[PDB]
């Protein structure tokens, strides 16, 4: 999933891992 | 909204902004 | 923030509160 | 990705789907 060319999808998964372990 | 001391809430709000115009 | 007519923004905040307290 | 026993990860993924086509 993206907003325009912004990879929202991937950035959200990155945030989920960054906020966890 | 925090996981431990990490402010997920804040980062998610910033991500919504980053992903938009 | 919305996707089309879908209120993604508000639904995400609702999820954040639903997952917390 | 859980807050306590709540699966935020799962609900967030469902929300991305709900918000899309």
């Amino acid at each position: 999933y993206r907003i325009x060319s912004y990879d929202f999808x991937d950035e959200a998964e990155k945030l989920l891992r960054d906020a966890a372990g | 909204y925090r996981i431990x001391s990490y402010d997920f809430x804040d980062k998610f709000k910033k991500l919504l902004r980053k992903a938009a115009g």
